[PDB]
């Protein structure tokens, strides 16, 4: 048997949940998972093309095997921490800062 | 633009996304795999900062 | 309206992926 | 089995919380103007655990059975030695290795056995009126026993352990830990003089002896004692005494604290590198003094909530009775291809009609099949030689 | 002669020999293995470790 080569058709005994968008939760298309958030898609796509490739070679949309809908993948991790103090000799409080 | 490329290069593995090797082998044999992943992207980020 | 001359806006249009390559670690 | 203790209110317990508590020596190594952390259990700063009171001066005597976790920091403060010893292990019915570790007044007995619990253990004294002295009378922590496997008596001592009124003098903290087996005691003595509430001061813990045994402590409950004097006539009813009593229960957590060491080699400061912004500056730093700059630590990540499953609906099913155990297949140089596909295949349900010898999956695991879906399966079904078995391999020839 | 997962206690006696510095040979101090040589310190170590 192959391995990501075409549509799926027949993997195994797997069930299936509810859709659920504008949230960072953990996905699962055509057996590759990921995380991000699964939002609207304005793009053009063909009937016999699933996936999708960018510059950084990254799925950033995959097609519904379930309801044939393009959903974007986006993930949520986008941040830092920054901690800035005055020092200890003066007070003791800190200032957190956000990348 | 050449950091992005190695993410995409298996560096003589079977496959350059860490979601995708968990899901196919074992902890205790796939970490042959992940060692390879690993070690050719150590190269790539001592060469950018050299 | 800004605090610049002729001179220092022509010389700003002679010298011409933002949140695609922060996912990995790139930031800037 | 033991008595059935009766008149017994329930009282609910209070939340209090450690004041820079619960820091031990981690290894065995001597430092002195040098700090070092490593991986270790220890108790988090400023934390909410469970404090059991059992003032009775009332009637106020309850133990319950505590599970056994990674680090149970034990502190009680009593008025003169009230709290004896403790038990461990799982079901606690002389079924497994269970850990008896008594502290009565002539001797530590530490016996390793199979002892049959009763349904309320406990301990009792009594106080005389000729020789007026707290001498040990009712015995109630086992039936007997049976087998054992480790046996050990502690150098005899003096202690008369009273039970009249005053306040809280002694303070003994012990660390129950069980890391691969090792059952480790962290015994340390701290004299007090207060009524209530805890100390704020700083201590360590110090290492007792360390048991090379393997046993798999699962519950424990701690074991207390009745005063009975003359004015009480010593039935186990409303006869007994259990004193000004309390013990603290925390849970240790795997966390890392910075330790320092002074010109002496004793640690006496602790900070903590996951709790307040401001502790986790010195830590990264190394250094108690932080000046006037900004610094960089970890990074800002987003954990997921839920998971969603997304597979397309199937209502199909793999013939696996001409696949697997049918009759007569084909030969080796006229092997037959099989398409099997717009089904649902699973290898689990392979063991109910047929018995397997040799279930190999090369380049993929046998129980990660499920997660990943299938493309193009053919199956090539062909009868050859034992001898060949060996031959048709992805790795020989 | 049975032996289980649970930690034996009962091994054997060591063979110990005698103690001689001034050298840079090697020594074994309980499971620390070292190479140099031993002199006289001034400090003290803790009576657990």
């Amino acid at each position: 048997f192959e391995l990501l080569h075409a549509p799926a058709t027949v993997c195994g005994p797997k069930k299936s949940t509810n859709l659920v968008k504008n949230k960072c939760v953990n996905f699962n298309f055509n057996g590759l998972t990921g995380t991000g958030v699964l939002t609207e898609s304005n793009k053009k796509f063909l009937p016999f093309q699933q996936f999708g490739r960018d510059i950084a070679d990254t799925t950033d949309a995959v097609r519904d095997p379930q309801t044939l809908e393009i959903l974007d993948i986006t993930p949520c991790s986008f941040g830092g921490v920054s901690v800035i103090t005055p020092g200890t000799n003066t007070s003791n409080q800190v200032a957190v800062l956000y990348q | 633009n050449t950091l992005v490329k190695q993410l995409s290069s298996n560096f003589g593995a079977i496959s350059s996304v860490l979601n995708d090797i968990l899901s196919r082998l074992d902890p205790p044999e796939a970490e042959v795999q992940i060692d390879r992943l690993i070690t050719g992207r150590l190269q790539s980020l001592q060469t950018y900062v050299t | 309206p800004s605090k610049r001359s002729f001179i220092e806006d022509l010389l700003f249009n002679k010298v011409t992926l933002i949140c695609a390559q922060k996912f990995n670690g790139l930031t800037v | 089995q033991c008595v059935n203790l009766t008149t017994r209110t329930q009282l609910p317990p209070a939340y209090t919380n450690s004041f820079t508590r619960g820091v031990y020596y981690p290894d065995k190594v001597f430092r002195s103007s040098v700090l070092h952390s490593t991986q270790d259990l220890f108790l988090p700063f400023f934390s909410n655990v469970t404090w059991f009171h059992a003032i009775h001066v009332t009637k106020r005597f309850d133990n319950p059975v505590l599970p056994f976790n990674d680090g149970v920091y034990f502190a009680s403060t009593e008025k003169s030695n009230i709290i004896r010893g403790w038990i461990f292990g799982t079901t606690l019915d002389s079924k497994t290795q269970s850990l008896l570790i008594v502290n009565n007044a002539t001797n530590v007995v530490i016996k390793v056995c199979e002892f049959q619990f009763c349904n309320d253990p406990f301990l009792g004294v009594y106080y005389h009126k000729n020789n007026k002295s707290w001498m040990e009378s009712e015995f109630r922590v086992y039936s007997s026993a049976n087998n054992c496997t480790f046996e050990y008596v502690s150098q005899p001592f003096l202690m008369d352990l009273e039970g009249k009124q005053g306040n809280f003098k002694n303070l003994r903290e012990f660390v129950f830990k069980n890391i691969d087996g090792y059952f480790k005691i962290y015994s340390k003595h701290t004299p007090i003089n207060l009524v209530r509430d805890l100390p704020q001061g700083f201590s360590a813990l110090e290492p007792l002896v360390d048991l090379p045994i393997g046993i798999n402590i699962t519950r424990f409950q701690t074991l207390l004692a009745l005063h009975r004097s003359y004015l009480t006539p010593g039935d186990s009813s409303s006869g007994w005494t259990a004193g000004a009593a309390a013990y603290y229960v925390g849970y240790l957590q795997p966390r890392t604290f910075l330790l320092k060491y002074n010109e002496n080699g004793t640690i006496t400061d602790a900070v903590d590198c996951a709790l307040d912004p401001l502790s986790e500056t010195k830590c990264t730093l190394k250094s108690f003094t932080v000046e006037k700059g900004i610094y960089q630590t970890s990074n800002f990540r987003v954990q997921p909530t839920e998971s969603i499953v997304r597979f397309p609906n199937i209502t199909n099913l793999c013939p696996f009775g001409e696949v697997f155990n049918a009759t007569r297949f084909a030969s080796v140089y006229a092997w037959n291809r099989k398409r099997i596909s717009n089904c649902v295949a699973d290898y689990s349900v392979l063991y109910n009609s047929a018995s397997f010898s040799t279930f190999k999956c090369y380049g993929v695991s046998p129980t990660k099949l499920n997660d990943l879906c299938f493309t193009n399966v053919y199956a090539d079904s062909f009868v050859i030689r034992g001898d060949e078995v060996r031959q048709i391999a992805p790795g020989q020839t």
